[PDB]
């Protein structure tokens, strides 16, 4: 119908007009965000079982 | 008249919407990380499996305290677990046996399930006398209930099957607002770190970035080949990713408005059930019908790792937020934490 | 995103021909079957054909059959329909469908009233 | 460390007394079958309900033992999504109103979604227990002028009553011979992709009233027999 | 002491040790497996371990001792062994057939009333079956036995017997006989027999039904399972029985060599039942290559 258009066109006109901040910066603040918090992963880095809460029976 | 014109409209819009991401495009997430080194492999190994279960579970969801979580299975149970020694806390009787989702109030007062009776329960875990009954009954979907989350102990967000999500308030029992732009059924929901946006996936191989208090819809993506059937934020709420029946997961940046990229393999033609991040967002854990999860690296996309314990399809998926364990639900009947 | 453009149609003499065409973007073209869909006038939409992954097996609605035929080209990502000889109860618009997943022996929504995967559709009318 | 025993003891009193209250619930979940009932709006999905808001449910027990059949209601006609919920139940019910033969091209559609259902990865282990409505209706339009098969099926000409079939007394071979038309047309969905995991139970239901329930009755009893004797290497 | 050759007795010797390991080794390999996977905790296989049992059971306490007997003829063991090895013998044969008469019965609640199988046999009546099969067959052993019931009536005969051969020699009168035949291998067996020529009819009668079904527009199993089945049990029991129920009435004209062929044959029962009851099913098979190479 035309009004289910007219929305159609109103949304895409209102998503057309935004700000970006090219690939190259996400991908530096993705790497970057990971290189800050590895010490704090530890599925990424094997905790010692001293402190696993699931290790002992 | 002005039938066809809106149509011719639409495609320019589209094309200058393409133009504006290509030209945004300056490089691939590849390159820049290229140079890191590459994470190697992770061997994770069940250490508990939780049985009583009848049926087929679908959903499962961790509580705030990283030691306690709630599932749901077609059996019509609402089972809350203690995740060290294996105890049972509750077990909720539903009045539908025919449940697809739950969730876990981050209070932790309140538990919440749906599915094909279109309607969302909420249940009191801390009544003052008595055991856990139901409180609020929210009516007014007319699809089945595919996701529900908690943004408070009086806010809840939903989605269904009827191309729409909804707004509730938990008092009164009414829709606060209702978010509509969909073409297929919405099959997944991810809040954000600061709740004041959450993305869906449908039927219809988009995704879409709404507003909580304007009820607008702000940004679509695309990329996807078939329906999407999971969706998480990463961990910093600028990004997230989600996985089709197209057998991939793709990564998508909400500033730059376009895919960063694509985990997939040769091998992997199943569907993806689940997925979900690592605690610094460096692991990305997803779910398949060929009865595995793989660990990708969620910078290099390179798989890393497999959990193959399950008999038959992994339906769900969920990491702490204390992020030292990793629960996996199964149509087997049988929760298993890895670690 | 997944675009399906029909091309081909018009209005034709009864016993005329014509050969529909629709070209395919977005998506791996050779993983998915095809088909093809149609509404007359006052009714819903209903099932015309269906080609397999490859071609080899191809299927019509009695109606149809030895008069239509359905061929794909996968190295063009383009689906065909040579419709022989016409009859005035064949105007209708008609749209290529796609399957909802690939690998699949099953089409199970393509015909619905609203289905993510359909094209716009082309006008094919025969009167006199 | 006094305060923690007391906890942990309390803790394991509470999940003892649930395991009671899951293995008593364990035998009742265990003694009951569940049922899909599928079909058109029109094609029937009501007298058979008769018989005994987004899902209905009904409850029905012959010889003791309790049958829980769910009715689909208040969804969308895309049910791609929410089918895969019934994979484990012992068969589903196909409702089809077999007068329909004149979209207004009911009987074709029903067929590509018995197609799709059979050929379904998470439904190739669910039986199909098929029901044909309306032969009144059918026989009725057969006997006029109203309209043809021929239009839709152009082999209804070529096909003739097999030997083996029972018409029932007074039956015209024409209404005979369409009937069993489309129970072929269904069987030849059925058998190209069976492999003994699941098969078809056609059934042609005129008015009948509380036969249905038996003839399920009896298939279910057949289905699971199957299932049984498939699992002993004996079938 | 017996007229025989030094190599014919070694390789007697190596065919009765090998029939000892294969008879240990399978039902150990049954236990394990089973018990192992949590998933395979279903009412049935909780029969089949307990067979195993007591087929390991055989393999271990009773064998070894018979295989000593039936080679040097003279039994250098004692008196009251030569009390207790005859009543765990016994005993433990007769709990072995009341097991496959049990599974029989199962298999064809399973089979004839398939909507309430489950409710039917359940953990409850599987243990109580369980329990009367190892408790009825010690009773009855342990007290016809060491009351000397057996050969009460009969006593020079039962001497002159036990004098002939060395030690052991499982002796019965004729109401004895007629009893422990009845008691031990008649009733199971004819419960058995009734029970698979029933299954075997109603599967023939289905793969008919299913393939007229299939060919009306466009190699069996049952006989080979049922077979395999029933002539194990019946090539492996009957000889022995057979013989023993009518060796009262011909005055004991049997002798000790075929004594020992029929009592072995009756052995080797024990060897061939993990390969029919467990072996036999693929699922079986997956879960022990699953397991093989989870430890690899
Ligand atoms: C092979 N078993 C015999 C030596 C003893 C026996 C006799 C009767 C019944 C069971 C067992």
């Amino acid at each position: 119908s035309i009004a289910q258009a007219r929305k159609l066109v109103e949304q895409l006109k209102m998503e057309a007009n935004i700000d970006r901040i090219k690939v190259s910066k996400a991908a530096a603040d993705l790497m970057a965000y990971c290189e800050a918090h590895a010490k704090e992963d530890p599925l990424l880095t094997p905790v010692p079982a001293s402190e696993n809460p699931f290790r002992e029976k | 008249s002005e039938l066809d014109q809106l149509r011719q409209e639409a495609e320019q819009l589209k094309n200058q919407i393409r133009d504006a991401r290509k030209a945004c495009a300056d490089a691939t997430l590849s390159q820049i990380t290229n140079n890191i080194d590459p994470v190697g492999r992770i061997q994770m190994r069940t250490r508990r499996t939780l049985r009583g279960h009848l049926a087929k579970i679908y959903a499962m969801h961790w509580g705030t305290d990283s030691r306690l979580l709630v599932s749901a299975s077609q059996d019509g149970k609402l089972i809350i677990w203690d995740s060290y020694t294996t105890n049972k806390v509750h077990a909720i009787p539903l009045r539908s046996s025919w449940v697809m989702t739950c969730a876990y109030a981050p209070s932790g007062n309140y538990v919440a399930c749906g599915g094909l009776d279109n309607i969302c329960s909420i249940y009191n875990l801390k009544t003052r006398e008595g055991n856990v009954r139901v409180s609020r009954e929210l009516a007014g979907h007319t699809g089945y209930l595919s996701c529900c989350r908690f943004l408070d102990d009086n806010q809840i967000v939903t989605s269904s099957g009827d191309t729409t999500c909804a707004l509730w308030d938990i008092e009164t029992g009414q829709q606060t607002t209702t978010f509509t732009g969909h073409t297929g059924d919405v099959m997944s929901l991810s809040l954000a770190p600061d709740t004041r946006l959450f993305v869906s996936g449908a039927c219809d191989a988009s995704a879409k970035l709404w507003d909580v208090r304007e009820g607008m819809c702000r940004q679509t993506f695309t990329g996807h080949e078939s329906d999407i059937n999971a969706i998480c934020f990463f961990p910093n709420g600028n990004a997230f990713a989600t996985g089709s029946d197209d057998a991939t997961c793709r990564l998508f940046d909400l500033r730059a408005d376009q895919e960063l990229m694509t985990y997939s393999h040769d091998n992997i033609i199943c569907g993806i059930t689940s997925v979900s991040f690592s605690k610094s967002g460096r692991l990305l854990l997803a779910g398949y019908d060929d009865f595995n999860c793989n660990v990708w690296d969620a910078l290099k996309a390179d798989r890393a790792g497999v959990l193959a314990g399950h008999d038959n399809r992994v339906s769900c998926l969920g990491v702490t937020d204390d992020g030292m364990a990793v629960a996996t639900g199964s149509w087997d009947s049988f929760l298993k934490i890895w670690n | 995103q997944v675009q399906l453009q029909e091309s081909g149609g018009g209005l034709v003499q009864p016993g005329g021909s014509l050969r529909l065409s629709c070209a395919a973007s977005g998506f791996t073209f050779s993983n998915y079957k095809m088909n093809w869909v149609r509404q007359a006038p006052g009714k819903g939409l209903e099932w015309v054909s269906d080609i397999s992954q490859s071609g080899a097996s191809i299927s019509y609605t009695g109606s149809v059959k030895g008069r239509f035929t359905i061929s794909r080209d996968n190295a063009k990502n383009t689906l065909y329909l040579q419709m022989n000889s016409l009859k005035p109860e064949d105007t209708a618009v008609y749209y290529c469908a796609r399957c909802p997943a690939p690998f699949t022996r099953d089409c199970f929504d393509v015909t619905s009233t609203t289905y993510a995967y359909r094209g716009q559709g082309t006008q094919v009318t025969v009167s006199s | 460390t006094e305060d923690q025993r007391n906890e942990e003891k309390a803790q394991r009193e509470a999940n003892k007394k649930i395991e009671k209250q899951l293995q008593k619930d364990k035998q009742v979940y265990r003694a009951t079958h569940r049922l899909l009932l599928l079909g058109a709006g029109e094609s029937g999905k009501n007298t058979i309900v008769k018989q005994m808001s987004g899902i209905f449910e009904t409850k029905f027990q012959v010889d003791k033992v309790n049958f829980h059949m769910f009715d689909v209601g208040a969804q969308r006609d895309e049910r791609r999504k929410w089918i895969q919920c019934f994979n484990d139940v012992t068969a589903i019910i196909f409702v089809v109103a077999s007068s329909s033969y004149n979209q207004t091209n009911r009987l074709q559609a029903a067929l590509k979604l018995f197609d799709s259902i059979w050929n379904n990865k998470w439904l190739r282990d669910t039986s199909v227990i098929l029901f044909l409505n309306k032969q009144d209706l059918l026989a009725e339009k057969v006997l006029a002028g109203k309209s043809k098969i021929e239009d839709y099926f152009p082999e209804f000409a070529r096909y003739t009553t097999p030997e083996d079939a029972t018409p029932e007394p007074g039956e015209d071979p024409r209404v005979t011979r369409a009937k069993y038309f489309i129970r072929d047309e269904f069987l030849r969905i059925s058998t190209a992709s069976g492999d003994g995991r699941h098969y078809c139970y056609p059934h042609f239901t005129c008015a009948v009233d509380t036969e249905n329930i038996r003839r399920v009755f009896n298939d279910c009893r057949d289905i699971i027999q199957r299932m049984h004797l498939r699992q002993y290497e004996l079938l | 002491k017996n007229n025989w050759s030094n190599d014919v007795r070694a390789s007697l010797y190596s065919l009765m040790v090998l029939i000892i390991l294969t008879t240990l080794v399978g039902n150990l390999i049954v236990i394990v497996s089973i018990s192992h996977f949590k998933q395979l905790h279903t009412p049935t296989n909780w029969l089949i371990v307990s067979m195993a049992t007591v087929d390991f059971l055989l393999g271990c306490l009773v064998m070894p001792y018979s295989m000593v007997r039936s080679a040097e003829h003279c039994w250098y063991f004692g008196e009251v062994f030569c009390k207790i090895h005859t009543s765990t013998d016994i005993m433990l044969s007769s709990a072995s057939i009341w097991h496959l008469s049990f599974i029989s019965i199962d298999r064809y609640y399973a089979v004839c009333d398939p909507l309430r199988y489950k409710a039917k046999m359940n953990i409850l009546v599987i243990c109580v079956m369980i329990f009367i099969s190892w408790s009825v067959p010690a009773v009855f052993a342990f007290g016809m036995i060491f009351l000397e019931l057996n050969f009460k009536g009969a006593e020079e005969i039962y001497y002159k017997h036990v004098h002939c051969r060395g030690g052991c020699s499982v002796f019965f009168s004729k109401i004895s006989g007629v009893l422990t035949f009845m008691t031990s291998f008649y009733i199971p067996g004819s419960i058995m027999l009734c029970v698979y020529y029933r299954i075997y009819l109603i599967a023939k009668e289905q793969a008919r039904l299913i393939s007229d079904a299939n060919q009306k527009l466009q190699e069996r199993k049952a006989v080979k399972t049922l077979g395999i089945v029933m002539g194990v049990f019946l090539i492996c029991w009957c000889p022995f029985f057979i013989c023993t129920v009518m060796d009262p009435f011909l005055h004991y004209i049997i002798p000790p060599t075929l004594n020992d062929v029929l009592i072995w044959f009756g052995y080797l029962n024990s060897t061939f039942n993990p390969m029919v009851y467990a072996f036999f099913y693929p699922w079986f098979r997956k879960a022990l290559k699953m397991m093989l190479f989870g430890k690899i």
